[PDB]
C-alpha cells in the first residue's frame, strides 16, 4: 500500500509514505508530516 | 467592488486602525464587541 | 364485487406471457404520440 | 369558485378543479419567497456591524463614532423588559422577586 | 419476489400457504373470504399478505441466462 | 437590573429584527407601495 | 399490608382450549404490570432456535444472497431448546460455533430441463424447480447423534417455498442454527402472537323488554345475550363470547340504557405458537424466567 | 467463584444517609421487571416511595427509588419485593400445572 | 434535556478535544488512553512536551 | 449548532452533549425546533464542537439556548412544547385527571429523577391527596404543583399567577371558570394548561417562571414537563379517528 | 473447470489470454462472467 | 417484497401496475403514543422490519476503461489479471486469475476491484472501489470491441449491490401526501396491542392531519379493513361517492356486518403499561411508499484533514472528508450573541 | 345517479380469541 516516493523527517529512518487522513499524510507510527498542502479543485 | 475601494484606499495611504469586525477578522484580530472590547489583566500578589 | 384483483389472471399472465395480443392496451395508447410522431417521417402519404 | 362541498363527503369535479386553481396559486408564492428577503439582512451588516453599546452606555459604532446616546433612550435590554411594566404581577410576587 | 414467510405484524408463517393458496382459487372457485379463511388466516394482518401478494418472481424466472434460449 | 449589558452586539440584533420577520410577508394584498419593495427603498 | 397469601387465594385460570399450537387460557385477578410482565416475557426473553449464519457456496439464481440468507433465517426450525446451550460470540470461529450450541443444516438443490408435452406447468416442465423449505437436511456434526434418536432436526413448517429455479441455477450453503431470543433478532420468536385481552362486562340499566330487547342481539355478536319474553327480558351469557364491538353505542335508544366496560383482573391470555414450542410450555418459560430475573437481582452484592 | 456486582447498581449522590432514601441504576432492565417490582415494591405498608424510570429507552437503564417511612433501610425493602416477587411465580406455576394437568 | 443534543458514537469517535493535563484530571485521563479510540470513553493521540 | 439559514441568530446556540448509543442521526427535542425553525423532514443541521476553554464557557454561558428564551426581536419566546404535550396537558389538567397512590409518585418519578440530579431538595416530596375517605385519589392539578414544588429553589416561595386561555369557558359545561388559569402559593388551583401556558406564549406560567425564578429554572421545568405527559400519553394516548 | 457464460446462447465460453473477445458459437462480443464456487456467509434480521 | 393497494381505481389495472409494483401494506395505528413522532416524524416498527418491511436494494454499474487512456496508434498496453515480478496476497481472495472479481465478493472501500498488470511498469496496480458503503459483485460483463474482431479488451462492466435497509431517516410517503421520515425503530414488544394481537407497523401522528386536509387517507384506513377482511378490494375512483353516499356510511355496513366498530376504531391496550388505554384506536390497513432519497448518503464528520495550498484551509467533498462551511450569515450571529471566543 | 352498489353476502370476519364459527 506504500509508494515509491519520498524520504521525510520525524527521525524514523529513511521513511516512505501513504495518506491516511487523505492529505495530513503520515509516516508508519502516525506522526504528521509537517505541513503539506494538497493539491484539489472541486467540480462546479 | 471590492478593487474600486483598494484603487481608492492605497490612494488614500490608509492607517487602517483594524477597529471593525469585518477587518479584524481580516487579520484575525480578537474582535471588539462583547468578550472582546475589554483586557483582563492578572494582579500577582508579589512585587 | 365492488372491484378485483385478479390473483389467477396475474399468475396465468406471469408465468404464460400473451403470445397473441398485447393486454393493457391503455398504456401503450399513452406513449403513443411519440412512436406515432415518429412513424411518420418515413411513413405515411408523400413518404 | 364558491364550493359548497365538505372535505368529509367530497367535493364534485367543477369545484374540484377550483379547489386545485388555489393550489397552484399557493405554490407560485413559495417559488418567489425565497430569493427576496436576503440582500437585506446582509446588506444591513456591513454597517449595523460593530455598533455596540460602549460602558458609558452610549450607542458608538466601534471606530469611535457615535449614533445614540443611550439604547433607544430608556436603554432597556429587550430580553428583560417583560415583566418590567406587568406591574400588577410583580406586585403578587414581592416576597420571592425581591 | 416470493410470498413472505412470516406476517409482517403477528409473527405466523406465512409462505407455505401461498401455492396451497391458489389451488382454492384455480380448482375450487372459491371466493376470497373463504379461501383465506380455509387455510387458517384469521387476522387480517396476516390476511392481507396472502390475498394481496404480487408473486413478480415468475416474471424474473422468464430471464435466466443459464439456459439455450 | 434590566439594563443594556454594554458590550451588546445591537447592531446585529437591529438587522436581525428586521432580516428575519421579512421573510414572511411577501404574500398577496390584504395604492400603497407594500412589503420588501417598499421597504427596499 | 398485602399478604402473598392472600394472592394465592384470589388468583385462578381457566384454561378453556389447549391445543398444541395455541392455548387460550384466563388469569384471574392478577394485576395489569404482573400479567405485562409474562406476556413481556413470551415475546422476547424466551430462548428460541434460529439461524444467523448462511455460508453460501453456490447459488447462481434469482434469488440474490442475502435475501435467502434472510428467509432462511426466518424459518421457525422445530429444535426443542435446552438441548443447546448458550453461544459465547466473544473469541472467533474457532471455538465459537461447537458441537454443542450449533445444528448445522445444508441445502443442495439442481433444476434442470425435464421434457414434457403439453401454458405449461412449472412443476412438471423442471426437476427440482421449486426451493421448498423441506430440503433443509440435518447434518449431525459432533455427538449429535447419540441422543437426537427421537428429536432430529425437521422444521416446523416444511412447505415453505425459499426459492424457484430455472435450468442451471442450482443453491448450495451451509446453515448454521443459533439459540436466541427475540429481542435480539424478530427470528427468535417463540410465538405466532401472545396477547391477552381483558374480560368485558356489559351492565344492562333500564330493562329493555320486548322490541328493545330482540334488536339488542344485532348489536352485540350472537351467543352473548339472552331474551325469553317479559318475564328472562335480557341477561348476559357469557362476554367472553364477545368482542369489544360497540355497536350498541351507535343506536341513540340504547346509548342511555347499557354500561360497557373491563373487569379489571380476569385476563384472557390466548397464546398461539410459531411452531417451534407448545404455548402452554413457553408460558411456563415465562412463570420461571422471571423467577429467574429477580434472583439476579437478590443473589447480587448492591454495588457501591 | 465470581460476583457479577454490575447489576444492581446503587447510585449514591441521590442517596439519604441513612439508607431509608435508596438509588439504583439497574441495566439489562427495561419495562420488563421495572413495573412487575414496583406493583410488588408498593404492597409493602412501610414503603413511602416507588417509582421505576426510564432516562431513555434505547440502552438498559431502569432508575428506580424506594423511599420509606421509618425504622426499614430502602434496600431492604426491596429484597422484600424481589422476595415476594419470587413467591408470586410459586403461586402462578403450581396454580397453572394444576389446570393442564386437571383436563 | 432542552439545552442538550443526542449525539451517535459515530461522532463520539472523532471529535477530540487537546485536554491539558495535571493533578485532578489524571484520574480521568490514564483511563483515556487505555480506552483509546476503540470504546468511547477514551482519547485518539497525545502529545509530549 | 446550526441550521443552514440562519436568520433569526437563535439558530446559533449551544448544546450539552449527551452521547446515545445504538444511534446514527442527531437527537433534538422539542424546545430546540421552535427556536431553529426546523421541521423533522430531515434537515442537515450543522454542529461545532469548540476546542479551549475561553469558548466553552461562552457557549455554556453567553450562547447557550436557556438565555435565548425570548427572541431579541420583540421579546417574544422561542422555547416552549410544540404537538404533542400541548393537546395532552389540557387532560392531565382537565378535571376527571384522577390519578391513584401508586400512579401519582410514577407520573412524579418518571419526570423527575434525583439520581440524575433534576430537584432541589435531594429527596422527591408528594402532596396529601384530594380524596380522603372512600379511595385516595390524585388530581393532575395536583401533579403540576408538585413538579413546580420540586424543580424550583426553597429559599423563594411560591409563585401567583392570574393567566387566561384559548379555550373558551362553556365547552366544560354551565358556564364553569376553566378558562381563568390561577396559580396561587405554586399550585394549580383553577384553571388547564394550554399552549397559552406552555408555549412559544408570552405572559404564560413558563414565561412566569423565567421572570420570577430566572431563566434557568423555567428551561429546566420543560425538561421535566418533556418527560411528563411523554410517560402518561405512553400510558395513555390521543387518536384522532374518523368520528370526530 | 474455469468458464463463463455467453450473453445470447449461453455457451459457457472458458477465455485465455491473446483471444479474441467473441463468442465461440455466435461471434458476440458481449460475455458475462459466471460464478465459481467460493465460500461467503451472511447475517440475517 | 412489495404488494399491492388493497384500496384502488379501476384505471390502475387497465394501464396494469401490477407489473410495476410499487409500496406495501401497513397496519396503521392513528396514535400519539411514543412522543418520538412529531413535526411529521412516524414510527416504523422493529420486528416488522426484522421481518423485511420495504426491504430495499441499490444497483449501479461502472466502466472500467483502458481504452480511454489509449491512443489510435497506441499499442495495447495493460491487461486484466495480474502479472509477474510480484506476489501481493489476498487479492487472491478478492479476485479471480483474469483480474477480475468472483461475482458476489463483499468489497468496501480500499478493496481492489480489477488487476491491471501493465508492461511500461512491470507491477499490478489495481485499483480500488470508489465508494463508502458495503456494496456487492452482482454481476460482471467482459465487453468486446467494434473497429476490429479479436484485440484482448480494455472494457470491462462491473454491477454492484448495495443493501440498502429501512434504518432511521429513511424517508415514507403515503399515497396522499403525509410523507414523515423514520424516527424510532420502536421494539414491538412495547408497541400498542389490539384486542387479537395485531400490532402497528407504523405509528403516524395525529398531529399531522388538520393542518394537512388529507382526509383520503382517513377512509383508505378504514377501506383498506374493508377490503382486508371480506376478501374484496374497494374502487376508489374519485367521484363515486355523492354527498347523500357518505364513504365512512358506506364503508360502514361493512364493517358492522364484520364484527368490528362501525366507525373504524379498535380499542388499543398499552404495550409499556399493561392496562388498557382510554381511547378507542383508529386502526387500518393504508398503502405506504418508500420513498428514493435516504439519510444513509447525507451526514458525514470531520475532525481534522486535508488543507489546501492558496488557503492552508480543509477540503469539500462527501466523498473527501468533507469541511463544513462556515459562512457569512453564520459569521453574523456568533458577534449577535456577543461571543467573540467561539468566532476566534 | 346510481350508487356505490352495496355488495352482497358479507358474513361476520371477528370474532372471540377462542371461539371461531360456534355463532349461527
Ligand atoms: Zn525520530
Ligand atoms: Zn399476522
Ligand atoms: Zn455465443
Amino acid at each position: 500500500t506504500f509508494i515509491r516516493g519520498p524520504i521525510c523527517g520525524t527521525d524514523n529512518c529513511p521513511s516512505r509514505l501513504w495518506r491516511i487522513i487523505d492529505g495530513r499524510r503520515t509516516c508508519q507510527y502516525g506522526h504528521v508530516m509537517e505541513g503539506d498542502v494538497e493539491f484539489n479543485d472541486d467540480e462546479d | 467592488t471590492t478593487c474600486q475601494f483598494l484603487t481608492k484606499a492605497v490612494l488614500d495611504n490608509e492607517r487602517e486602525q483594524l477597529d471593525s469586525p469585518s477587518a479584524r477578522i481580516v487579520v484575525g484580530k480578537l474582535n471588539n464587541v462583547g468578550t472582546g472590547s475589554f483586557d483582563v489583566l492578572a494582579k500577582v500578589p508579589n512585587a | 364485487r365492488t372491484a378485483d384483483f385478479r390473483t389467477l389472471e396475474r399468475e396465468s399472465r406471469f408465468i404464460n406471457p400473451p403470445k397473441d395480443k398485447s393486454a393493457f392496451p391503455l398504456l401503450q395508447e399513452a406513449v403513443q404520440p411519440h412512436i406515432g410522431s415518429f412513424n411518420a417521417l418515413t411513413e405515411g402519404p408523400d413518404g | 369558485g364558491y364550493v359548497k362541498g365538505r372535505f368529509y363527503s367530497g367535493i364534485k369535479p367543477q369545484e374540484y378543479y377550483f379547489h386545485c386553481m388555489a393550489g397552484r396559486e399557493g405554490l407560485i408564492d413559495t417559488a418567489v419567497k425565497t430569493s427576496r428577503s436576503g440582500y437585506l439582512q446582509r446588506c444591513l451588516t456591513k454597517q449595523l456591524e460593530g455598533v455596540h453599546v460602549s460602558y458609558d452606555n452610549s450607542i458608538r459604532d466601534a471606530d469611535g463614532t457615535l449614533v445614540q446616546f443611550m439604547y433607544g433612550g430608556d436603554a432597556i435590554d429587550i430580553t428583560k423588559e417583560s415583566h418590567m411594566t406587568q406591574f400588577e404581577f410583580c406586585l403578587d410576587n414581592y416576597y420571592a422577586l425581591l | 419476489m416470493i410470498v413472505p414467510v412470516r406476517c409482517f405484524s403477528c409473527g405466523k408463517v406465512v409462505g407455505d400457504k401461498w401455492e396451497s393458496y391458489l389451488n382454492l382459487l384455480q380448482e375450487d372457485e372459491l371466493d376470497e373470504g373463504t379461501a383465506l379463511s380455509r387455510l387458517g388466516l384469521k387476522r387480517y394482518c396476516c390476511r392481507r399478505m396472502i390475498l394481496t401478494h404480487v408473486d413478480l418472481i415468475e416474471k424474473f424466472l422468464r430471464y435466466n441466462p443459464l439456459e439455450k434460449r | 437590573r434590566s439594563l443594556i449589558n454594554p458590550g451588546e452586539a445591537v447592531g446585529i440584533i437591529a438587522s436581525q429584527s428586521v432580516g428575519e420577520p421579512s421573510t414572511q410577508m411577501t404574500l398577496n394584498t390584504f395604492n400603497v407601495t407594500l412589503g420588501i419593495p417598499r421597504l427596499r427603498e | 399490608e398485602w399478604n402473598v397469601e392472600k394472592f394465592k387465594k384470589d388468583f385462578e385460570v381457566n384454561i378453556s382450549s389447549l391445543d398444541a399450537r395455541e392455548a387460550n387460557f384466563d388469569l384471574i385477578n392478577i394485576d395489569t404490570s404482573i400479567a405485562n410482565a409474562f406476556r413481556r416475557i413470551m415475546i422476547s426473553e424466551v430462548p428460541s432456535v434460529a439461524a444467523e449464519y448462511v455460508y453460501f457456496f453456490n447459488n447462481t439464481s434469482v434469488i440474490q444472497d442475502e435475501v435467502l440468507a434472510h428467509r432462511i433465517g426466518l424459518v421457525p426450525l422445530k429444535v426443542d431448546p435446552d438441548m443447546l446451550t448458550w453461544v459465547d460470540s466473544n473469541l472467533p470461529d474457532d471455538e465459537k460455533f461447537t458441537d454443542e450450541n450449533t445444528i448445522v443444516l445444508s441445502l443442495n438443490v439442481k433444476c434442470t430441463r425435464n421434457p414434457d408435452a403439453p401454458s405449461t406447468d412449472p412443476k412438471e416442465l423442471y426437476n427440482n424447480a421449486h426451493v421448498y423449505a423441506r430440503d433443509l437436511k440435518f447434518e449431525p456434526q459432533g455427538r449429535q447423534s447419540t441422543t437426537f434418536a427421537d428429536c432430529p432436526v425437521v422444521p416446523a413448517d416444511p412447505d415453505i417455498l425459499l426459492a424457484k429455479l430455472r435450468p442451471g441455477q442450482e443453491i448450495s450453503l451451509k446453515a448454521h442454527c443459533i439459540l436466541g431470543i427475540g429481542g435480539d433478532h424478530a427470528k427468535f420468536s417463540p410465538v405466532s402472537t401472545a396477547s391477552y385481552r381483558l374480560l368485558p362486562q356489559i351492565n344492562i340499566l333500564q330493562p329493555i323488554k320486548g322490541e328493545s330487547a330482540r334488536r339488542f342481539q344485532k348489536c352485540f355478536p350472537p351467543g352473548v345475550i339472552g331474551i325469553d319474553e317479559g318475564s328472562d327480558e335480557a341477561y348476559v351469557k357469557d362476554a367472553r363470547k364477545d368482542t369489544v364491538s360497540r355497536e350498541v353505542l351507535r343506536y341513540e335508544e340504547f346509548a342511555d340504557k347499557v354500561k360497557l366496560g373491563r373487569v379489571r383482573n380476569h385476563f384472557i391470555f390466548n397464546v398461539e405458537s410459531a411452531g417451534a414450542m407448545t404455548p402452554e410450555e413457553i408460558f411456563f418459560k415465562s412463570v420461571r424466567i422471571l423467577k429467574n430475573k429477580a434472583e439476579y437481582l437478590k443473589n447480587c452484592p448492591i454495588t457501591q | 467463584e465470581e460476583p457479577d456486582r454490575e447489576k444492581i447498581k446503587l447510585l449514591t449522590q441521590a442517596t439519604s444517609e441513612d439508607g431509608t432514601s435508596a438509588s439504583f441504576q439497574i441495566v439489562e432492565e427495561d419495562h420488563t421487571l421495572g413495573n412487575a417490582l414496583r406493583y410488588v415494591i408498593m404492597k409493602n405498608p412501610d414503603v413511602e416511595f416507588c417509582g421505576y424510570s426510564i432516562p431513555h429507552p434505547s440502552e438498559n437503564l431502569l432508575n428506580i427509588r424506594i423511599q420509606t417511612y421509618g425504622e426499614t433501610t430502602a434496600v431492604d425493602a426491596l429484597q422484600k419485593g424481589l422476595k415476594d416477587l419470587m413467591d408470586l411465580c410459586d403461586v402462578v406455576e403450581s396454580k397453572f400445572t394444576e389446570k393442564i394437568k386437571s383436563m | 434535556e432542552t439545552n442538550e443534543i443526542g449525539v451517535p458514537p459515530v461522532f463520539a469517535v472523532k471529535l477530540t478535544y487537546p485536554e491539558p493535563v495535571t493533578a485532578y484530571n489524571i484520574a480521568e485521563l490514564r483511563q483515556a488512553v487505555i480506552n483509546g479510540p476503540d470504546k468511547w470513553p477514551g482519547a485518539t493521540q497525545i502529545q509530549n512536551e | 449548532m446550526n441550521r443552514q439559514p440562519t436568520l433569526h441568530k437563535a439558530s446559533m446556540m449551544g448544546h450539552k452533549v449527551r452521547v446515545l448509543p445504538n444511534e446514527k442521526t442527531l437527537r433534538l427535542h422539542y424546545a430546540n425546533t421552535g427556536a431553529y425553525n426546523a421541521d423533522f423532514d430531515g434537515d442537515e443541521m450543522n454542529m461545532h464542537f469548540p476546542q479551549n476553554e475561553n469558548a466553552r464557557a461562552e457557549a455554556l454561558n453567553l450562547a447557550n439556548t436557556d438565555s435565548q428564551y425570548l427572541t431579541p426581536t420583540s421579546g417574544s419566546p422561542v422555547r416552549g412544547l410544540i404537538q404533542d404535550h400541548i393537546s395532552a396537558g389540557v387532560w392531565l389538567t382537565s378535571k376527571d385527571s384522577f390519578f391513584t397512590r401508586e400512579q401519582y409518585q410514577q407520573y412524579i418519578y418518571g419526570c423527575i429523577r434525583p439520581e440524575d440530579g433534576h430537584t432541589t431538595r435531594s429527596k422527591i416530596v408528594t402532596l396529601p391527596p384530594t380524596i380522603f375517605k372512600p379511595y385516595p385519589l390524585w388530581t393532575g392539578k395536583q401533579i403540576i404543583t408538585t413538579v413546580l414544588l420540586n424543580v424550583t429553589p426553597p429559599d423563594m416561595p411560591g409563585i401567583n399567577l392570574i393567566s387566561k386561555n384559548k379555550i373558551k369557558n362553556e365547552y366544560w359545561g354551565k358556564g364553569s371558570l376553566e378558562n381563568e388559569v390561577l396559580f396561587k402559593d405554586g399550585a394549580l388551583l383553577c384553571g388547564i394548561l394550554d399552549k397559552s401556558q406552555y408555549g412559544a406564549s408570552k405572559y404564560g406560567i413558563v414565561h412566569s417562571l423565567h421572570e420570577v425564578y430566572g431563566p434557568e429554572v423555567a428551561a429546566k421545568v420543560l425538561s421535566v414537563l418533556g418527560r411528563l405527559f411523554t410517560n402518561y400519553i405512553t400510558a395513555t394516548a390521543f387518536t384522532c379517528g374518523m368520528d370526530d | 473447470t474455469l468458464k463463463y457464460i455467453c450473453a445470447e446462447c449461453s455457451s459457457k465460453l472458458s477465455l485465455s489470454r491473446t483471444d479474441a473477445v467473441r463468442c465461440k458459437d455466435c461471434g458476440h462480443r458481449i460475455l458475462l462472467k459466471a460464478r465459481t464456487k467460493r465460500l461467503v456467509q451472511f447475517e440475517a434480521r | 417484497t412489495g404488494q399491492t393497494p388493497i384500496v384502488k381505481a379501476n384505471l390502475y389495472d387497465d394501464y396494469g401496475m401490477d407489473n410495476f409494483p410499487n409500496g406495501f401494506n401497513a397496519v396503521v395505528a392513528v396514535i400519539s403514543y411514543t412522543g418520538y413522532d412529531m413535526d411529521d416524524a412516524m414510527i416504523i416498527n422493529k420486528s416488522a422490519d426484522e421481518r423485511g418491511f420495504g426491504y430495499g436494494t441499490m444497483y449501479k454499474t461502472e466502466k472500467v476503461d483502458l481504452a480511454l487512456n489509449r491512443n489510435r496508434g497506441d499499442p495495447i498496453t495493460q491487461h486484466f489479471g495480474f502479472g509477474n515480478d510480484e506476489w501481493p496476497k489476498e487479492w487472491l481472495e478478492k479476485l479471480d486469475e483474469d483480474g477480475l472479481p468472483y461475482i458476489g465478493t463483499y468489497v468496501e472501500e480500499g478493496d481492489p476491484i480489477c488487476a491491471y498488470f501493465d508492461d511500461t511498469l512491470n507491477k499490478t496496480k489495481i485499483k480500488t472501489y470508489h465508494s463508502s458503503e458495503p456494496a456487492y459483485i452482482e454481476e460482471v460483463n467482459l465487453i468486446g470491441d467494434e473497429s476490429n474482431k479479436f484485440q484482448e479488451l480494455q472494457t470491462v462492466s462491473i454491477k454492484y449491490r448495495i443493501r440498502r435497509t429501512p434504518q432511521i431517516g429513511d424517508k415514507f410517503s403515503s399515497r396522499h401526501g403525509q410523507k414523515g421520515v423514520c424516527s424510532r425503530k420502536w421494539p414491538t414488544i412495547d408497541m400498542p396491542f389490539s384486542e387479537t394481537g395485531i400490532q402497528p407497523d407504523i405509528i403516524i401522528n395525529p398531529h399531522a392531519f388538520p393542518s394537512r386536509m388529507t382526509i383520503g387517507m382517513f377512509v383508505e384506513s378504514l377501506a383498506g379493513k374493508a377490503g382486508a377482511l371480506h376478501g374484496i378490494a374497494q374502487d376508489s375512483t374519485p367521484w363515486i361517492f355523492n354527498e347523500d353516499d357518505t364513504p365512512a356510511d358506506y364503508f360502514g355496513e361493512q364493517l358492522a356486518k364484520a364484527g368490528y366498530n362501525y366507525h373504524g376504531n379498535e380499542p388499543m391496550y398499552s404495550g409499556a403499561t399493561g392496562e388498557e388505554l382510554r381511547a378507542d384506536i383508529y386502526v387500518g390497513v393504508v398503502y405506504y411508499q418508500r420513498l428514493r432519497h435516504m439519510v444513509n448518503d447525507k451526514f458525514q464528520v470531520r475532525s481534522t484533514g486535508p488543507v489546501n495550498s492558496l488557503t492552508m484551509q480543509p477540503v469539500k467533498g462527501r466523498k473527501r472528508h468533507g469541511g463544513i462551511r462556515v459562512g457569512e450569515m453564520e459569521r453574523d450571529a456568533l458577534i449577535g450573541h456577543g461571543t467573540s471566543f467561539l468566532l476566534q | 345517479r346510481k350508487d356505490v352498489p352495496k355488495v352482497e353476502g358479507l358474513k361476520l370476519e371477528h370474532f372471540a380469541t377462542g371461539y371461531d364459527a360456534e355463532d349461527f
